[PDB]
């Protein structure tokens, strides 16, 4: 471990200087480096954990489309298959890095719903990732529909329907459902049952915690928008 | 590819 | 070189995936393997070059301005300074990387005009950004301007004004003069003359190349409203 | 900092 002999407050402070200068590299492997002191994560550094990867694995998966696209069409020499692989393999690097630290050993030590349901919607979304350019297609994709079906379970068991984690877990599984699962009617119902839901409990909420809610909502409606 | 909307950052 | 075992030609296809895909550290690794080769480099292959390790540079030169603000801010623990120092290492190997390659040995076998101004402006403005961290300061900045009065020595004698090598090595000396060499003066002056001398140019050119030229010049007289 | 234009990607 390269960040083995910084200290974990000293990683978690240059992790938020490295959002501060769009260095998602450096934010990642800093928080990858707090993870590895072995101690559980708060809700701030797992949010800064979840950013700093999801900004990676974008760039990848935006790039790896590009060349995707590309390839398809000149089939319509090696070098656009070769360079394709070469960021799928970087790609499918950097999510076996994010599943390896929730399996060892972020899951198993998370008993609270919103650590727990967090990182059980992380694990199934970088096995979508990985779904997403497979070609164990099968297998990758029910480890994916396994970690967001757990998480869902103890999302309804443990959070109200506005809880921006379950909101934005099952906002997530309806697109596994619509893109990856070919479950188009499953994702639009996920999608309307849990807007709806999340609607009558708007009432609870203070005025910070209903836009956090409905920052998340909008986005299920907006996906409705384009499915129906 | 048309991207739908998932939580979070849209790096993509 | 890790790009050793790779033909030239599908290291320079490479990098044009690259660009597509917005993988501007890749699109520099193949252009310098491309270098490597020791053949020179055509015109496109030269532009490739320069838009590479300029996307890799302007990250790192922007992610260093705010680190150093946020530095300065601190001085109105050593995490700050040790992150901005980090970054500040990685854009100076990225620009010893480019003048390197300058040195060896692009300058040396570049004897066209188009080339000679093109490489030599690279050696100056990359010069230039590690001016703008120094704190061998003062050599660091006179190699810069060296490297943009040859650059301005030959184009003054060997192409028209708006030609758009030209064009954009007088920017970029004129940016050089403003606020390295703290001479505002000659920036403004330098500026000025190498507009008018393109305006009163233009009448000879094609409508596709008073498109290139007036691109620039219109840089120059952006600068020209912030300076006066 | 203000940034003055100078040539290429605009990538700072
Ligand atoms: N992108 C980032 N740096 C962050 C994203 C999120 C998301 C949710 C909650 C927090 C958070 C929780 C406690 C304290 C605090 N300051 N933030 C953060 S922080
Ligand atoms: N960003 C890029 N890929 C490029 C930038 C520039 C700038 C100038 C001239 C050329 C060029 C010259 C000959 C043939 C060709 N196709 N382009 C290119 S190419
Ligand atoms: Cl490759
Ligand atoms: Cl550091
Ligand atoms: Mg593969
Ligand atoms: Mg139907
Ligand atoms: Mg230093
Ligand atoms: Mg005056």
């Amino acid at each position: 471990g390269a960040m083995g002999s910084m200290e974990r407050a000293s990683l978690i402070q240059k992790a938020k200087l490295a959002e501060q200068a769009e260095r998602y590299e450096d934010m990642a492997a800093f928080m990858k480096g707090a993870v590895e002191k072995g101690e559980e994560l708060s809700c701030e550094e797992r949010n800064l954990l979840s950013v700093a990867y999801k900004n990676v694995v974008g760039g990848q998966r935006a790039a790896w489309r590009v060349l995707s696209s590309i390839e398809q069409k000149s089939n319509e020499g090696p070098e656009v298959r070769e360079y394709r692989e070469k960021v799928e393999t970087e790609l499918q690097g950097v999510c076996d890095t994010v599943l390896g630290l929730l399996d060892s050993h972020l899951i198993k030590e998370a008993g609270d719903a919103e650590s727990r349901v967090f990182y059980l919607k992380m694990k199934g979304d970088y096995y979508r990732y990985l779904a997403e350019v497979a070609t164990d297609k099968k297998r990758i994709i029910d480890s994916a529909r396994s970690a967001y079906q757990e998480a869902m379970d103890i999302s309804k068991k443990e959070m109200p329907p506005t809880n921006p984690i379950r909101l934005g877990l099952a906002l997530n599984f309806s697109v596994f459902h619509y893109e990856i699962a070919n479950s188009p009617e499953e994702a639009i119902s996920l999608a309307k049952t849990t807007f709806d839901e999340a609607m009558a409990d708007l009432h609870t909420l203070s005025e910070d915690s209903y836009k956090d809610s409905t920052l998340i909502m909008q986005l299920l409606r907006d996906n409705l928008t384009l499915w129906t | 590819k048309l991207m739908f909307k998932t939580e979070g950052p849209d790096s993509d």
